[PDB]
């Protein structure tokens, strides 16, 4: 090029390519210890010509629907995706644009504490009213009325309105002390007897004035008086029928409401609390917003002529979970995006495996008075008989204080808030005297129901990795600690009426990253408008009942062409037009979907597949689901899907795939397929074998050393050569090891400690008297040792019998069809075997399950090739071939 | 509300007995020396070693 | 590998 | 409060026994490696 450039190697010759061959040899020789490759620039130059068009074409495109349609529960839009000529669109860039208004319902509360009176003593009166309350301000006179004199130019009084005794002003500006001396003037705002008297927490009261007053349609200066002295007005409390509210607070001991209308009386003893927090935001990768896997509302992508569809979906390829897996195996998932809403769900690993390690307190944690000395005693003079000094009141003895156990109390609060409230509804009690909604799902009820600290408070499985068994089978991601939901409902903001400008990708495999060719293409897709199935909530409460709505505004396709120079774009066109040059794709999960309903509470479940070819079968993968949270997406709507939380069906979530005791397989009646015996149990895939004389349980858990050779041997392809921890580049977020979790504790024996009791949960007594009896009540207790946790430690430890689980969540069991259970190829060794390639086989194969009283349904996959080939013969015509080798989606009968 | 009160209990097809331990009955079972067990209940999904 | 893509040991 | 407890809970307490002090009027085993002796010693927060 220009000589000045090549002189500086700006765009000249490659680093090693201009230096004398001797020096290149030298550097290539001594590079590990004396490297010289960093001292000479090697120029890099982008392609000069025929790489980007100059003919003034768009770099990004705007596509507006040709026709729209609004249904009571869905939204249909048909686009006109017409790529120009001598240009190529990669559909990967194409992504829908959504605008509208969303109402998250009253169940929304994106926080846990309370915004109101947030810090007061959560159990005591907004000065109420007969009389009872308080006064902070100080004065020199109270007038015939006029008020108490704030005082000024030879006169000045205050404003029953707000510049009254602004509830937060004070004599405070005295300090250590203040002392309403005979100032004859206390004063302050007391609520009036027509306004509910809720607790002092919560109390909101919409500002009504400007100066921050609180009244209604203007408040009256009463004039409570002396100290039993006489007419001598001393106090002028201002009374203010406010509009009390309490958004954010569910009471927890309304004393026996005298009647059905005491808005006042003695309820000055009502406690109150925060409301449980539920964030409510759109599903991860906007899972469910578009109509995937539902044949009814399937989309289309066909040339503008010959409207023959080119995207044909089924109910077995579960394209949502497949996409969510794809992000994992091709991303990190610990990196929040904002456009695809790519924030993965997650549970605080200190919440499902809570290690009650104990408190870290070793020191009294004290509470010293506000001045450093109270209750002093006046003394005076000296035995030298009172020289120049009723005054000088020195407090006697030693300071007065009272301690707190900060470290323990904070941990107790964490336990109650985090692994106490989310117990199954059975263990959760209702408050003493507050009515609850009849429906068991609405946020009003489950919020009103209150947990009990007695069940889980620093005396459960002490110092041992153990998820409270009642919490073992409950969903972990329906939790305010859910980082993904946490952020995603953090992102849209807070409160109601949240307008949303969202962008949704294309998750369908045959369209996900199809490379389009010139020609105009019609492109319509159907969007779920059902609120409950598109928004996540931390409590899994039904959303469409308690209140919610998503109104769509406009839906626009958006694509970004690559401005390739037409000179090369045309060659690429005629070049991908070739028959042999055809494209091809595949679904990532690449396997059928087979739900299997289990009886509400059952021990086992067999299944059967009539004789069928398994030409390219690869292996089975399965898990468990809770039927309350799996949507049958075979219809455009499902009125029976009341659950709102994470959906393991198609949201990557899996949290029960450890309750399987073991599985069995058998080909057509009797051909079991572990095989010509290989596994330690030659026919029974063992996963939760509970009693050993053979010692088949692997880790210190209660797995089996054949299952933990079938897992971690098809996932990480390790085994036969020593079980070593696998590197993170082959251990993804949804992998096996990442989520495996053993644990154990000891429980007091039942046949040895002949003093063994069965002291229930409302009859314990530990930490008694510094807590509340049953619920999150208040402290009316007493003191006498304790007697729940029978010491399993120290000198007087009792006998002990062990227990162990293997909590493994967010991972699916795999039983690869390969002969040796190795990842020897996508199309397995044994899959191509002659016997299975020429003569089909039926299948009978059954599972165990720990009995869950909540109805549950199975989940099984057959790891089936889902290939696709997409060809475009002429400008504007697209032809596709779908296939599923072992589970073909169509045969001679259609 | 479904009561099989007029049918021949067995319409639904039956499958081979799984043939493994545990699931053939749900009455209290006895251990080698006598320490009983639970047939299909919880506390049998935990590795209760000694 | 080999050339019908991936695999292992039907090639010595 | 919490930070002070943390310091004594973890760093102000693992000092060599020569810095720790036995409580006022309780007895300790003569063996210096037994638990009863090890915890019996109590560290002075002022030191850490």
């Amino acid at each position: 090029m220009m000589p000045q450039w090549s002189y500086m190697h700006i765009a000249g010759q490659d680093a090693s390519e201009y230096l004398s061959p001797g020096l290149v040899q030298f550097a290539r020789a001594t590079d590990t210890y004396f490297s010289l490759g960093n001292k000479f620039r090697n120029p890099t130059v982008a392609p000069t010509h025929d790489v980007t068009t100059d003919r003034s074409q768009r770099l990004t495109l705007r596509f507006v629907p040709v026709d729209r349609e609004d249904t009571a529960y869905s939204y249909k839009v048909r686009f006109t995706l017409a790529v120009g000529d001598n240009r190529v669109l990669d559909m990967a860039s194409t992504y829908f644009d959504i605008r509208g208004v969303l109402d998250r319902g009253p169940s929304f509360k994106p926080y846990s504490g309370t915004a109101y009176n947030s810090l007061a003593p959560k159990t005591a009166p907004n000065p109420c009213e007969k009389v009872r309350g308080q006064a902070p301000f100080i004065g020199t006179n109270i007038n015939k009325d006029n008020g108490i004199q704030i005082g000024t130019d030879t006169t000045n009084q205050p404003i029953y309105a707000d510049k009254t005794y602004q509830p937060e002003p004070q004599v405070g500006q005295t300090q250590w002390n203040s002392e309403v001396g005979a100032a004859q003037k206390v004063a302050g705002r007391v609520l009036k007897d027509t306004t509910p008297m809720l607790p002092c927490y919560g109390s909101y009261a919409k500002p009504t004035n400007e100066k921050g007053g609180q009244a209604s349609l203007i408040v009256n200066l009463q004039f409570f008086a002396l100290p039993s002295t006489p007419n001598e007005p001393k106090a002028v409390l201002y009374a203010e029928n406010v509009s009390i509210e309490a958004p954010d607070t569910h009471l927890v001991y309304k004393p026996d409401v005298a009647q059905g209308t005491i808005s006042s009386a003695d309820l000055l003893t009502q406690q109150a609390a925060p409301n449980r927090p539920n964030y409510i935001g759109f599903r991860d990768n906007f899972i469910g917003l578009m109509y995937y896997n539902s044949t009814g509302n399937m989309g289309v992508l066909a040339g503008q002529a010959s409207q023959l569809n080119a995207v044909v979906d089924l109910q077995d390829r579960n394209t949502e979970l497949s996409y969510q897996l794809m992000l994992d195996a091709l991303g990190d998932r610990s990196r929040y995006f904002s456009m695809w809403n790519q924030a993965v769900d997650s549970y605080d690993p200190d919440v499902r495996i809570i290690e009650n390690h104990g408190v870290e307190d070793e020191l009294p944690n004290y509470c010293f008075p506000l001045g450093g000395s109270a209750a002093t005693d006046t003394y005076s003079g000296i035995k030298a008989n009172g020289q120049t000094w009723r005054g000088a009141e020195i407090e006697s003895g030693n300071i007065f204080a009272m301690e707190i156990n900060l470290a323990a109390n904070l941990w107790r609060s964490f336990l109650y808030s985090n692994v106490a409230l989310y117990l199954p509804d059975s263990y959760k009690i209702t408050p003493d005297n507050i009515t609850l909604p009849e429906n068991k799902n609405t946020y009003a009820y489950m919020n009103g129901r209150v947990a009990v600290p007695s069940a889980l408070d620093t005396y459960v499985n002490i110092g041992a990795r153990w998820s409270p068994d009642p919490m073992d089978n409950v969903n972990p991601f329906n939790h305010h600690r859910n980082a993904g939901l946490r952020y995603r409902s953090m992102l849209l903001g807070n409160g109601r009426y949240v307008p949303f400008h969202i962008q949704v990708p294309q998750k369908f495999f045959a369209i996900k990253n199809l490379l389009l060719l010139p020609g105009s293409y019609t492109y319509e897709w159907n969007f779920r408008k059902d609120v409950n199935m598109i928004l996540q909530s931390s409590l899994g409460n039904d959303l469409r009942v308690d209140g919610a709505s998503v109104r769509f505004d406009s839906i626009n396709l958006y694509a970004n062409f690559f401005p390739m120079a037409h000179n090369t774009a045309s060659t690429l066109e005629a070049m991908l037009r070739n028959d042999t040059n055809d494209q091809s794709f595949n679904d990532y999960l690449c396997a059928a979907n087979m739900l299997y309903p289990i009886p509400s509470n059952a021990t086992s479940v067999p299944i059967s597949i009539p004789s069928r070819n398994w030409a390219a079968f690869r292996g089975w993968s399965f898990t468990r689901l809770k039927t309350k949270e799996t949507p049958s997406l075979g219809s455009g709507f499902d009125p029976y899907f009341t659950y709102s939380g994470s959906v393991p069906y198609l949201d990557g979530t899996f949290y029960l795939n450890h309750t399987f005791k073991k599985v069995s397989i058998m080909f057509d009646s009797s051909v079991s397929w572990p095989g010509n015996d290989r596994l330690l149990t030659p026919n029974e895939f063992e996963i939760k074998r509970t009693v050993d004389g053979e010692g088949y349980n692997v880790a210190q858990c209660n797995m089996t050393k054949d299952w933990f050779l079938i897992q971690m041997l098809s996932h990480y392809n390790i085994g036969y050569q020593g079980f070593y921890v696998p590197e993170s580049y082959k251990d993804r977020m949804y992998s096996f090891f990442r989520n495996f979790q053993p644990m154990s504790r000891q429980v007091v024996n039942t046949t040895t400690y002949k003093e063994y009791q069965n002291v229930t949960l409302p009859f314990q007594h530990n930490n008694s008297g510094f807590v509340g009896y049953m619920g999150p009540t208040m402290r009316e207790g007493q003191a006498y040792p304790a007697n729940y946790p029978y010491p399993l430690i120290g000198q007087t430890a009792v006998p002990s019998l062990t227990q162990k689980k293997f909590l493994c969540d967010r991972t699916m069991w795999r039983i690869p069809f390969s002969s040796n259970f190795m990842s020897m190829g996508a199309l397995t060794d044994l899959g191509q075997n002659m016997l299975y390639a020429n003569s089909a086989h039926a299948l009978d194969m059954t599972f165990e399950v720990d009995p869950m009283d909540e109805p549950t349904l199975l989940y099984v996959l057959f790891e089936v090739f889902d290939v696709v080939r997409i060809h475009q013969p002429h400008r504007g015509v697209i032809e596709a071939v779908y296939l599923r080798t072992p589970f073909s989606a169509g045969n001679a009968t259609t | 509300a479904v009561s099989f009160k007029g049918g021949v209990f067995s319409p639904y097809l039956t499958t081979r007995l799984p043939a493994w331990a545990g699931v053939r009955q749900n009455v209290m079972g006895s251990n080698v020396d006598g320490r009983p067990v639970a047939p299909a209940n919880s506390a049998t999904l935990t590795y209760a070693t000694v | 590998s080999l050339a019908p893509r991936h695999g292992s040991r039907p090639f010595m």
